[PDB]
């Protein structure tokens, strides 16, 4: 539908040939709206040399800047540590000789235009980590497990602690780190201490003992803590940097189980707890807004002990939507989706014009299943996992199969433009895919064993496609790079050409600026209610107590949203109902439509929580607003609050007070 | 994801 497209692309396609790119090759973008890309290489000659290339134009042209690093061998293990935001910081870690006291880094503050070499008073063991508040503050662990901090972008270091296993930056330049006191990190597991320093090593506070590990998610600090006189451990949560802790209402686990924070934001967390006896699955729980009371969201959630692969995916392009895989009772794998932050999970709706595959019991009734990390790890023919971007609202693209379970067959690519409610087959056969200019353009490359020289693109969100031949020397295709954030109209195609005699790495960068030659205006956008189920209901669209309508680009408009495009939306607040509340600790919601009632008996970890929980959390009316829930007016449960503590501890003989 |  695009006219003269070949002529509009041909003078905007840019080839670069890399003279040498053997070994591990990596690419990092430096900053937003800079067009800066660094390509680094590392190979050994076994019976070490590194190459560094830099673009400042979104990959159209590179310059060999290997000379800047004195042709030194860069260790790929540490990668390029790119600083936050647009600080323009880059640190590369070098291999030193065997004589050396400490290692060596090459540091740049101007987007890798210039580097200086700095010799370290230690040998780094981890990648260097920037404070998110301050790109000049770095921390790093040494090979001797010292924790070292720098206040001047790695110019000078000081070791603030000697026996450290893990360290991370919190907010406001805070450091949390675990320490061992006995022998090694591994032999002191479960008896580590957790420390905090708010002032870069001047003061410390020990905020936990008998630690196994710790992590940060949203507003929460999580620590797993081992029960003394025991081999099991439990999660404890703090929202004040470990000044105070509460036990979370979650099962304890043995040494062969794990917890994993699937996703976390300012409101809540999704926690996975592995099932006992390494069955390769566990259960998803969602927290309230305190990170303390957890609701079982999804049983038999697939998460493998080998490598730790899970299909859990936030569909970033529609609020509330997540997708994952679960094991059926027959041990086939199905895809499930939730539209309300894990309150309910369902099968994905089959594309109207799809045929049910061989996994389907019924040839007229089946569902869509999605290939993701686990499929890829099992060596299925799946080039990419599912793609969605916050700024291209409603769009999700993924390889999938239509049936009753995930198939081993070669998959096709499906797209949804409503956040996952409905799907269509987008392309036949496996492809690599990218979204450019906030959904203004979708691009795809065929995944082949033979060389390719065509790229497909759509300006109407994957409904109609045009094919451009971007080279007359077909390449073995390796990968697509585009600027993080999906707001660019540049896409780079990477691969290599092979002859009998020789081969060579090549990139082609294509600029769509002449296809999308006009800016979108107000008339190019149309109102769209997200989550619509039934247009006859005044509450159609309500999720977590509010609806949103978006101004979405019309499919038929062919125009650029723009690098400064802002997703325009307008909320409507829904009335509160009982569905906007979670059962608080001690209560549940039996068979039907939504009244939280006292549990008759507390067993298992509920019983543990009652004995170990604070009054604050044990005093309740049985309801708590779903976190992120924005309803106003309507039902407001007025049952009076009671201490459930008295209920359980009532059975126990108490010792003297 | 983040293991504990
Ligand atoms: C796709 O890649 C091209 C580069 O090949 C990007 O072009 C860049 O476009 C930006 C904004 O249009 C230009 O930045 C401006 O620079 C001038 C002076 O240099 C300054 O006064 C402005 O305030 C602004 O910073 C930039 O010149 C240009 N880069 C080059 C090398 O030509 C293009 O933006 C990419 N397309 C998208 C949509 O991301
Ligand atoms: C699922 O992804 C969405 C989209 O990225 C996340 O929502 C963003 O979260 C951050 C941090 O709280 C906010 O600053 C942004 O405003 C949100 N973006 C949008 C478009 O809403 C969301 O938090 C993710 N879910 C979880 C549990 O992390």
């Amino acid at each position: 539908r695009v006219r003269d497209f070949v002529a509009k692309l041909a003078n905007n396609t840019h080839q670069h040939v890399f003279d040498d790119l053997r070994g591990s090759v990596s690419l990092s973008w430096v900053g937003d709206s800079t067009g800066v890309i660094l390509v680094l290489t590392t190979f050994h000659v076994p019976l070490g040399q590194s190459k560094l290339y830099r673009s400042e134009d979104y990959g159209k042209n590179f310059k060999d800047i290997t000379d800047l690093i004195n042709n030194t061998f860069i260790r790929t293990e540490f990668g390029m540590a790119i600083g936050p935001e647009n600080s323009g910081k880059v640190v590369l870690t070098a291999e030193v000789s065997g004589g050396s006291r400490g290692g060596r880094i090459f540091r740049s503050s101007d987007f890798a235009k210039n580097f200086v070499q700095t010799d370290l008073p230690f040998h780094p063991l981890t990648q260097m980590m920037y404070s998110p508040q301050n790109s000049d503050y770095l921390l790093a662990l040494s090979t001797e497990n010292g924790l070292w901090v720098s206040k001047n972008f790695g110019g000078k270091w000081e070791e603030i602690h000697k026996a450290v296993c893990l360290a991370k930056w919190g907010s406001d330049n805070t450091i949390f780190f675990t320490t061992y006191a006995n022998g090694s990190c591994k032999a002191d597991l479960g008896a580590l201490e957790l420390w905090r320093t708010s002032d870069l090593g001047k003061s410390f506070k020990t905020i936990g003992v008998k630690i196994y590990s710790f992590g940060l998610g949203g507003r929460f600090l999580f620590a797993s803590v081992m029960a003394d006189k025991d081999t099991t451990r439990r999660i404890h949560v703090s929202t004040d940097q470990g000044d105070t802790w509460s036990m979370a209402q979650l099962p304890s686990v043995g040494q062969e189980q794990f917890y994993s924070i699937l996703a976390a934001n300012d409101d809540m967390v999704f926690m996975h707890v592995d099932e006992p006896g390494d069955t390769g699955f566990g259960t998803i729980f969602t927290s309230d807004d305190r990170g303390i009371v957890y609701s079982k969201s999804l049983d038999r959630h697939l998460y493998t002990t080998t490598g730790g692969e899970t299909d859990f995916t936030n569909v970033t392009s529609l609020r509330g939507v997540y997708i994952t895989s679960v094991l059926s009772e027959d041990n086939s794998i199905q895809t499930m989706i939730t539209f309300d932050q894990g309150g309910r999970w369902t099968h994905l709706r089959k594309p109207e014009n799809s045929e049910c595959d061989a996994t389907a019991k019924n040839k007229n009734e089946c569902s869509l299943h999605i290939h993701a990390s686990y499929s890829i790890s099992q060596k299925l023919n799946v080039p990419m996992a599912p793609l969605s971007e916050p700024n291209a609202v409603g769009i999700v693209i993924a390889h999938g199969s239509v049936g009753d379970a995930i198939s081993v067959m070669v998959p096709d690519v499906y797209i949804s433009d409503d956040g996952g409610y409905s799907w269509t087959k987008m392309l036949e056969g496996p492809h690599y895919y990218t979204i450019l200019d906030s959904g203004g353009i979708i691009v795809a490359i065929e995944h082949s064993s033979r060389p390719i020289n065509v790229i497909k693109f759509s300006t109407d969100e994957g409904q109609c496609w045009q094919t451009y031949t971007f080279t007359r020397d077909p390449i073995y295709f390796t990968g697509l790079a585009s600027e993080p954030g999906a707001r660019s109209m540049n896409i780079s195609i990477w691969g290599f050409t092979e002859s009998f005699l020789t081969s060579q790495w090549v990139s082609y960068t294509i600029d769509f600026k002449d296809i999308l030659e006009r800016n979108c205006e107000e008339k190019d956008y149309t109102i769209w209610l997200a989550h619509s189920t039934d247009p006859e209901d005044y509450e159609d669209g309500c999720i977590l107590g509010y609806k949103e309508q978006f101004l979405r680009l019309r499919k038929s408009s062919m125009c650029q949203n723009g690098r400064d495009y802002v997703v325009t939306k307008q909320p409507s607040i829904c009335l509160c109902s009982l569905e906007d509340f979670l059962c608080d600790f001690g209560y549940y919601r039996p068979e039907n439509d939504s009244k939280c009632v006292e549990q008759p008996e507390l067993k298992g970890h509920d019983l543990e929580f009652c004995l170990y929980g604070r009054e604050e959390h044990l005093t309740t009316n049985g309801y708590r607003k779903i976190p992120g829930d924005k309803c106003q007016g309507g039902v407001n449960p007025v049952r009076e609050v009671k201490d459930l503590k008295k209920k359980c501890t009532s059975n126990f003989l108490s010792p003297e007070k | 994801p983040y293991i504990l």
